[PDB]
């Protein structure tokens, strides 16, 4: 789950207005481009490459019916409404298959840095981070539980599998730090965190490398 | 303590002796986890095949609580089963009457056909507690149309079996559970405590056997002295319309309570209520994703159903392999229950239980849970079970499985456990250490490209020329973007390019 | 199925009857019933009032029984509460029997 | 099972979805459809079958519809009678192929 | 085609796998089409390097005494020349790497 900066907004939003319009009503084609310059093809919360894809609120239209055309709720998510099979991760298991949660006590990635409530094991589990307590504890393991990032066999496995293969590039680099000066080691370890920009599950190769 | 010398004395005469012997079958201790430990355990420990079906010389040692078979189609799994099935046969027999017959060798099928001296044994050693720790038995046949005919040697097998019998005749014990389940398993009076002994060798554990039975129990417990029911009885037939069927319901528990009275001691036997409850927690702690099983009958016919992943579903719901399965573990809690009704809990009762094929018919979710809960459930049956499936092999510890080495033509002498530890392991290391089957298919072209693109790379001084970038991108567009593939070819380059970095700063 | 209406029409015309399809029938209409809470209770009404008239007319060793059944009333209504036409279709098929049948009562 | 009756008899039946077992418990229509298409060459891309039942004393019957599959059975049967051609194979193997073997063998009728 | 009905048992369309199977690995496959794990969670030992890893992260990276005893049952259990080992050796000489730049800056 990675710090994402929402900078500038799209015009359609402006058009509807919430209590009138439904948001079967309003074109997505318009509103994706913008989504994609944020998110870089890839999810918001898991880290995906997006093929099947939704726009999801991050506050659901049930329960925040207030909270429907605002820019700040948007996020583009893994899954589809349409196609067979009930998605098991992310946008459509908060609502279907998490159940009761309070929508306060989850990370919102556009707002907040995850890194300092998240932490990503090598083994490819994702746990709450060193020494947190109370709220903060209480965040961290709730958006683990609702997104399902531990919980779907598919995720897991996904992300465990492209740690383990650059783990052999990790190792390498950090016995080499012995031989080089700091500004070409230095160097080296930017441009391996550069590269990773372009790939899935990005936040969890950055944990590995850095 | 040695029970044969303590038996005969008891024959020959008395008390006492008799005392000994009850006492050496009964006595037992409740561990630190809280369960039944007999002071004097019952298992095999040791068989060795001679010129039987494929073995010209086999020597197996088993486990006390667990031993898995694996190998091959043909390696004689099932033919081990059999053979240890046979023998037990021989107990079951004398336990049920003195001087029963067992089943015997076939002297069509089960001679080696290039035995030079044309018969089989089947030698089986028992242990029973420190007072008698060698038990041996074995089975010979010869082959047919031979002028000299081999004995079997069974005489020890009865003599044990006579103990049981004689001392369970006078005063109620426990008794051990025999039961095989084959690959057959599949296929589409008052109840009798020795009737636990039926089919068990054989015929065992049918889902329809099950359904049937466990719908009488419920109809009989659905809704107290023999003087106190008789007057009962008796106020309830004067005031004899609303209160007729009461009226038949204490005459059916009054009749129970004289025949219960009337039954021998040698057949005694916990209540219905009971026999129900043990085996629906024995279903429910054994058979993954069952967490509850009932009997409707709101619908107007009878319904088994069962609480499956947290949903109410009727038992035809299940899969033919989660059926099969359900009726293996209600076979054997029943068999136990019939068996062992001294015991605070029944299925902690002593045996030798006898699986083949456990996986039969199971998705891999399932095969990673059935035998987690079997020993927990049964703690002093011995297990000996055969399989196939890696799923089932990553939950259970090498000491526990024995293997045949891929090469064996029959010849060799023991089997032996995996160099692996296997419990807890990933699923492509069994597969390649333990099974000796490749991760990807050898026989297609695909399979091996990752590993040439690897070798090209490491041929060109780790630098991607064009025979590697074709091959690159034919791994690109087979597998795909974001394949596990192509991150390993990633991979593979990264790390390349940053050795060849360090070589040169290492030249200058 | 012999729940079912149609089922009326099946080998009516083949000269037997169907008399195993009766009481197949008969029994699944008896378990309805049984089934049938309310019925179950008032069944179970009658027999209470019945065992404590039993119990007011000096039997006390029936008083245990009632106190059972009591206590087995007591949790039907309990049970989430609510005539079935089962109950009614059973009525009609015993009195016609026992009307026609001289034998049985 | 409608191909292999054709192609051995003209005006053979194959087989016939069950009333009971086969209709769908909550089906609105109270009827049930099995339809297939089948290829075979560019001379006839789409043969269709449709087997069809429906429930006991529905006002309409719902009557399976199986001519294309016959008339393609009677060209292959009808042709191999006058001058011997190759004929399709058509097998199911269930769970039930695990059987065991009865060692004694019959006698050759012929 | 994979069948994944609903509650009911009702599905509309069959739909393929979104990995490639052909010459994948087996593994990947159980994960990515069976939706199974390619380790037991139900056995303990499956856990430990996952353990271990987060001992060793609390611990700055550090051997204390918690996480050498977890090391020594997964040499134990596993043995000396298992990946399982070859994990935690690596996970070790990473760490420890790590916390070195780390004091170093
Ligand atoms: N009498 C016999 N003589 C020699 N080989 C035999 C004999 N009977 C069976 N076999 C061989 O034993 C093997 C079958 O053993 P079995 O236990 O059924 O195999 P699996 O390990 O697959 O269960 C086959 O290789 C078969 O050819
Ligand atoms: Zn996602």
């Amino acid at each position: 789950m990675r710090e994402l900066a929402r900078l500038e907004r799209p015009e359609i939003l402006d058009q509807y207005i919430a209590g009138q319009n439904d948001w079967m009503e309003i074109d997505q084609s318009a509103v994706w481009p913008k989504l994609t310059e944020m998110q870089g093809g890839f999810c918001a919360y898991c880290e995906c490459r997006l093929n099947r894809c939704h726009i999801e609120h991050f506050r659901p239209r049930g329960k925040f019916p207030a909270l429907t055309f605002i820019w700040n709720n948007l996020f583009g998510s893994c899954g589809d409404s349409r196609k067979s099979g009930g998605w098991s991760r992310c946008g459509i298991y908060k609502d279907n298959g998490a159940g009761a949660y309070n929508a306060d006590d989850l990370i919102k990635p556009d707002e907040e840095n995850p890194d300092d409530y998240l932490l990503f094991l090598t083994t490819g589990e994702v746990v709450p981070a060193i020494g947190l307590t109370g709220r903060a504890l209480k965040k961290a393991q709730e958006t683990i539980r609702v997104f399902n990032l531990n919980g779907d066999i598919k995720l897991f496995g996904s992300r465990r599998t492209a740690v383990q293969a650059i783990m052999p590039n990790v190792e390498y680099l950090y016995t080499l730090l012995e031989e080089f000066d700091e500004d070409d080691w230095n160097e080296m370890l930017r441009d391996e965190l550069e590269k990773i920009e372009s790939d899935e599950y990005k936040t969890a190769l950055k944990h590995a490398w850095t | 303590g040695n029970l044969l010398s303590a038996f005969e004395l008891y024959q020959r005469n008395v008390g006492e002796w008799f005392e000994m012997c009850r006492d050496y079958i009964q006595d037992g201790h409740v561990d630190e986890s809280g369960i039944f430990r007999p002071d004097n355990a019952f298992y095999l420990r040791r068989l060795t095949l001679k010129d039987f079906r494929r073995f010209s010389l086999l020597e197996i040692k088993l486990e006390e609580d667990l031993t898995v078979i694996i190998g091959n189609n043909g390696k004689g799994k099932t033919s081990i089963l059999y053979a240890i099935a046979k023998t037990l046969s021989w107990f079951v027999a004398n336990i049920l009457k003195e001087g029963g017959s067992g089943q015997r060798l076939s002297e069509m099928t089960d001679i080696k056909n290039d035995a030079e001296d044309r018969y089989s044994d089947v030698s089986s050693t028992f242990f029973f507690g420190k007072g008698l720790k060698s038990v041996p038995i074995r089975l010979s046949r010869s082959a047919l149309g031979t002028a000299e005919r081999r004995d079997s040697e069974v005489k020890p097998a009865k003599d044990l079996a006579d103990i049981w019998r004689v001392i369970n005749e006078v005063n109620t014990i426990n008794l051990p559970t025999f039961a095989l389940y084959n690959v057959e398993r599949s296929q589409p009076r008052r109840e009798e405590r020795f009737d636990a002994y039926s089919q068990t060798l054989g015929g065992a554990g049918r889902f329809d056997h099950f359904v049937e039975w466990y719908i009488y129990l419920h109809k009989r417990t659905v809704s107290s002295s023999i003087k106190e029911l008789e007057q009962q009885v008796n106020d309830l037939q004067r005031t004899v319309v609303s209160v007729k069927s009461l009226l038949e319901q204490m005459k059916f528990k009054l009749s129970e309570a004289i025949e219960r009275n009337d039954a021998a001691v040698s057949s005694r036997v916990l209540t219905e209520s009971v026999q129900k409850s043990i085996v629906e927690k024995a279903i429910c702690s054994v058979v993954p994703s069952i967490s509850n099983i009932w009997v409707e009958m709101i619908t107007g016919s009878d319904l088994v159903k069962v609480t499956n992943d947290g949903h109410d579903v009727t038992i035809d719901q299940l899969s033919d392999g989660q059926r099969v399965f359900l009726s293996l573990v209600a076979d054997l809690a029943r068999r136990m229950v019939m068996l062992n009704p001294l015991l605070e809990n029944p299925l902690e009762g002593r045996g030798i239980v006898l699986i083949d094929e456990i996986e039969l018919h199971l998705h891999p979710k399932w095969q990673q849970e059935v035998i987690l809960n079997l020993r927990s459930a049964f703690p002093n049956i011995q297990f000996i079970i055969t399989t196939h499936s890696p799923i089932v092999l990553s939950t259970i510890e090498k000491r526990c499985i024995r293997e045949f080495e891929p090469n064996d033509d029959g010849d060799q002498s023991f089997l032996d456990s995996p160099d692996m530890q296997t419990k807890g392991s990933e699923n492509a290391q069994i597969l390649e250490q333990v099974m000796n089957v490749h991760s990807t298919p050898p026989g297609i072209a695909e399979s091996h490209w990752l590993g040439n693109f690897e070798l090209l790379l490491l041929d060109n001084s780790g630098e991607l020329d064009n025979h590697s970038q074709v091959l690159y991108d034919q791994i690109k567009a087979h597998f795909g973007i974001d394949s596990i593939e192509l991150k390993k070819a990633d991979s593979l380059i990264r790390i390349n390019k940053m050795k060849n970095k360090l070589n040169k700063i290492r030249a200058e | 199925r012999r729940e079912e209406r149609f089922d009326a029409y099946s080998q009516t015309l083949g000269g037997a009857g169907r008399f195993d399809h009766f009481v197949e029938w008969y029994i699944y209409l008896h378990k309805r019933t049984v089934s049938d809470i309310s019925s179950s209770i008032k069944e179970l009404e009658q027999q209470v009032n019945d065992l404590q008239r039993t119990v007011d007319g000096g039997m006390v060793s029936v008083k245990s029984l009632l106190e059972q059944m009591k206590f087995k009333l007591s949790e039907a209504i309990e049970r989430n509460d609510a005539v079935l036409t089962e109950s009614v279709q059973k009525s009609i098929v015993e009195k016609a029997i026992c009307s026609v049948v001289p034998s049985i009562s | 099972s409608w191909f292999v009756a054709n192609i051995l008899k003209e005006g053979g039946s194959g087989q016939r979805l069950s009333e009971m077992t086969d209709i769908k418990n909550d089906a609105e229509d109270r009827y049930s459809d099995v339809s297939s298409t089948f290829f075979f060459g560019k001379g006839l891309k789409s043969v269709p079958i449709r087997l069809s039942r429906s429930a006991l004393g529905t006002a309409e019957r719902r009557d399976s519809e199986v001519k294309p599959a016959k008339d393609l059975a009677d060209i292959w049967r009808v042709i191999n009678e006058v001058n011997t051609i190759n004929l399709p194979t058509f097998a199911l193997y269930n769970v039930e192929r695990s059987q065991p073997f009865n060692r004694n063998i019959k006698d050759n009728t012929g």
